[PDB]
């Protein structure tokens, strides 16, 4: 009952007094005017030293009442250009998988650590969107070049 | 041989919040450092704010 | 010949460990991937940048005491 | 004879290049090394049931100090035989270089590849390791200057494939 | 190799690609388009049928377990690609024995080709249930190529015979009866091989 | 009056009763405004396809006119088609797990026959290139479609 509001607002505290540098997790307020745990907007720097460099890519996220019992859905928003990426945005990452790699020691720094690791490792031999496959495998370097495209019209 | 120097470990407190939780043993470590304030709670803060604040800056130099 | 080196996990976890400048690597990287009760093939270590193999050896790198080393969680897509 | 070919005889040094010719040219088998100098052009004559064919061959040097005008001799050349040595891997491990050396001038000749000195029992290069000329779609011979075995399957074989008569024969006349 | 128009372009290509693949990172190979492009765009053109071939052997000749299922599609794919320029029922010998060079020089590398691939990933090809004519359908050319009179393709084709054999003996010594899970697959077609061992025995 | 009843339950026996006017009647029946029922209506079409002379023609033909009909909509994004197409064949993954198919040899056959029809666009080429010389359990079992398929493929 508790436990989910209990263990979201003191992940936040500790978000606000240590997160890493260059990360937002910002939780968005509810309508009436007050703190709605359950919908995030987070943003992510992409790594420094890839083609994702320079550039900060938001991220909507969104929990479950069993939370942590069952992982958070996150969505780009709008869709990034990934393999691993659905078009409606939606981040398939074995960790925010439920049944593979899905623990409830596992909090929204480490998701968002994870997510932002992704980014620069594709999983090309199980693609989430056919046009960021097709592109990554047919041609690397036009895919880098997406990459950094992307990258430059989501900069700051 | 190879052998562990430490291991932090946070205040039984946090210990126990962290199993009532399920959250990571060390999660409360934080707020256990030197330069330690009291709790603000007021999260008056947009995402709008949280971009501004980062001065279209991200990135760490050397 | 014998020192100890600051390991800096990815949940603002920092542990010592003391080392030789001729013994395996791995043999620490295990006990890091068992702190959190995580198998060795989750984590990933890295130390200046790139990446640490689990057979290689401080003395190539000459990492000097009290040096910092970074651990990762490799992600797998799907 | 009018119908003129040049092979080119390629390998290390003491592999049996100037034996294998004289042999050929005199009948006479030779048991001293003398290291070729440079190279040595011999016209060998054949008599196939479709008339005479001759070979110009070029038997060149192996030792790196007696080399010449290496690459240089392989120019226009029709043919070629690499030769190395069976009771020696060097001379073996040796047959990629040569190769490169005779097809980065010749893009598209026959070539045969004779391994020498099969009738010496201690054999080091083992016919189970020879598989070189696969890849590279050569022919290959164990053959013996000593012995005469298999002494005239390369000549055979050369004069086959640039004639361009498979049913073609060496008679003696 | 996906723009130009001009052949010996295309060629040199081809030839350099044929040196490139001796070290390159295996992610090159098993990671991009290339094994499908050499396999639709070049083996069925005749003047790229010998080069593409030597490559596709290259690439066939790598033991790595990270990639299997490239593998398994680089078998199939060819195998189909292959049925339609040499038909199960031609005549291999009589074809080969009056030939252009070419088409021999094409012959000998089929050759390696499968014996290349069958020695390195026979186990990959026998999990799948559904490969299994596939599988058949490469002993049956090996076969047809056994009956070639040309001294160094026959010593290709009989050190598959004989690994395949060694293989099979050493999973069971015994007469057949059950019958060892390996042994079953190539029983139709062993009989055959002792046909080809029988009928073109060397001078002892 | 039948053309939903033989939908339910396809047959190639069913299909010839229609006779010619399953031509347009397949068409005209199914909503080609929403991308997921005119993949649906391709893959029922296409189940029932036989080697036999007379059914694949009207396969083929019932195929054409029901894309044609498709294609020619402002409102109907082709990518989004294709996407669809993949992830019901099982070639690729999706957000909500929708069970594939058994066979791919009647789709990928009335694949084959569409990419050499002049509505089919000439970018959706290389996605169903990449994602058929995609390695699947699904598609070896029917090599010879596959095959025919890419040959078609690179002949554009
Ligand atoms: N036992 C044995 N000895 C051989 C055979 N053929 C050649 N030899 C010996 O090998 C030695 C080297 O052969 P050569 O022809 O003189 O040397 P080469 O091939 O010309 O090499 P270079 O002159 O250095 O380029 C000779 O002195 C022969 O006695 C053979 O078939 N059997
Ligand atoms: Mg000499």
């Amino acid at each position: 009952s508790g436990i989910a509001l209990s263990r979201l607002a003191q992940e936040r505290k500790a978000w606000r007094k240590d997160h890493p540098f260059g990360f937002v997790a910002v939780p968005t307020k509810n309508p009436d005017g007050t703190m709605n745990l359950m919908n995030w907007e987070c943003a992510i720097p992409g790594k420094k030293g890839t083609p994702w460099e320079g550039g900060l890519f938001k991220l909507r996220m969104l929990f479950k009442d069993d939370y942590p019992s069952s992982p958070p859905k996150c969505k780009f928003e709008p869709p990034l250009f990934h393999p691993n990426v659905y078009p409606s945005g939606t981040v398939c990452l074995s960790i925010l998988e439920e049944d593979k790699d899905w623990r409830p020691a596992i909090t929204i720094k480490q998701i968002l650590l994870g997510i932002q690791e992704l980014l620069n490792e594709p999983n090309i031999q199980d693609p989430a969107q056919a046009e960021a496959y097709t592109i990554y495998c047919q041609n690397r370097v036009e895919y880098e070049k997406r990459v950094r495209a992307q990258a430059k019209k989501f900069a700051p | 041989d190879v052998l562990i120097v430490y291991e932090l470990t946070p205040t039984a407190e946090q210990k126990a919040l962290a199993t009532k939780l399920k959250l990571p043993p060390t999660f409360f470590c934080y707020k256990n450092r030197p330069d330690y304030v009291s709790e603000e709670e007021e999260d008056d803060e947009d995402f709008e704010t949280a971009v501004k604040k980062l001065n279209g800056k991200l990135y760490l130099d050397g | 010949e014998y020192i100890k080196l600051k390991v800096i996990g990815q949940d603002s976890s920092e542990i010592h460990f003391k080392v030789k400048m001729t013994t395996h690597l791995k043999k620490l990287k295990e006990s890091y991937c068992q702190r959190q009760g995580v198998p060795m093939n989750s984590l990933r270590f890295l130390f200046e940048g790139q990446r640490i193999a689990d057979n290689h050896t401080p003395k190539e790198l000459g990492m000097e005491e009290e040096d910092v080393i970074e651990v990762y969680q490799e992600p797998t897509g799907g | 004879p009018q119908v003129q070919f040049k092979l080119v005889l390629v390998g290390d040094g003491g592999t049996g290049k100037t034996t294998f010719v004289k042999r050929h040219l005199t009948g006479e088998f030779e048991k001293k090394y003398v290291a070729t100098l440079g190279v040595e052009v011999h016209p060998l004559v054949f008599h196939t049931n479709r008339g005479p064919i001759k070979f110009n061959v070029w038997d060149t040097a192996g030792l790196e100090k007696f080399g010449g005008l290496r690459d240089g001799y392989y120019i226009q050349a029709q043919c070629a035989i690499i030769m190395f040595d069976v009771t020696s891997r060097v001379t073996y491990k040796n047959v990629p270089n040569w190769h490169r050396d005779l097809v980065r001038v010749c893009e598209n000749i026959p070539i045969v590849l004779c391994g020498n000195k099969v009738d010496i029992k201690d054999r080091k290069v083992k016919a189970k390791s020879i598989v070189f000329h696969r890849k590279k779609n050569l022919q290959y011979y164990d053959i013996s200057a000593k012995s005469n075995y298999n002494f005239e399957k390369p000549f055979l074989w050369l004069a086959r494939k640039l004639i361009g008569d498979p049913n073609l024969e060496f008679v003696a006349m | 190799m996906e723009n130009s128009q001009n052949a010996p372009l295309v060629h040199a290509t081809l030839e350099t690609l044929l040196r490139f693949l001796n070290w390159i990172p295996l992610g090159y190979i098993f990671e991009t388009k290339l094994i499908s492009t050499l396999i639709y765009k070049f083996l069925n053109v005749p003047m790229f049928r010998n080069v593409s071939l030597k490559c596709l052997t290259e690439i066939a000749g790598v033991s790595v377990s990270q990639y299997e299922e490239q593998f398994v599609t680089l078998f199939t794919l060819t195998m189909m690609q292959l049925k339609q320029m040499l038909p199960l029922n031609t005549n291999i010998r009589l074809a080969y024995s009056n030939g252009k060079d070419d088409e021999q020089n094409f012959i000998q590398n089929l050759s390696l080709f499968l014996c290349t691939f069958l020695k390195e990933h026979d186990q990959l090809i026998e999990k799948r249930l559904n490969l299994r004519e596939t599988l058949m359908e490469a002993l049956h050319y090996m076969l047809l190529v056994s009956e070639v009179e040309e001294t160094e393709i026959f010593k290709i084709c009989l050190e598959y015979w004989n690994h395949l054999a060694a293989e099979l003996y050493r999973e069971s010594p015994f007469s057949t009866s059950d019958v060892p899970p390996r042994r079953q697959l190539y029983l139709p077609m062993l009989f055959k091989v002792r046909l080809l061992m029988v009928s073109r025995m060397a001078k002892p | 009056a039948d053309v939903s009843t033989f939908l339910a339950f396809p047959s190639p026996e069913k299909l010839l009763r229609l006779g010619p006017k399953s031509s347009v009647l397949i068409a005209q029946q199914t909503d080609t405004s929403d991308p997921e029922k005119v993949v649906s209506a391709f893959l029922k079409v296409s189940s029932v396809f036989k080697d036999e002379a007379t059914v694949r023609m009207a396969v083929q033909d019932a195929v054409d006119a029901l894309m044609q009909k498709a294609f020619n909509s402002s409102s109907f994004n082709s990518n989004t088609f294709l996407t669809r197409l993949l992830v019901h064949m099982g070639l690729l993954k999706s957000e909500d797990k929708v069970k594939a198919i058994a066979n791919l040899y009647g789709p990928l056959m009335a694949l084959n026959h569409m990419v050499q029809q002049d509505y089919f666009p000439k970018a959706l080429a290389p996605l169903l290139l990449a994602f058929v010389t995609k390695p699947n359990s699904a598609l070896e079992s029917c090599s010879f479609a596959r095959h025919s398929l890419l040959q078609t493929l690179y002949k554009v």
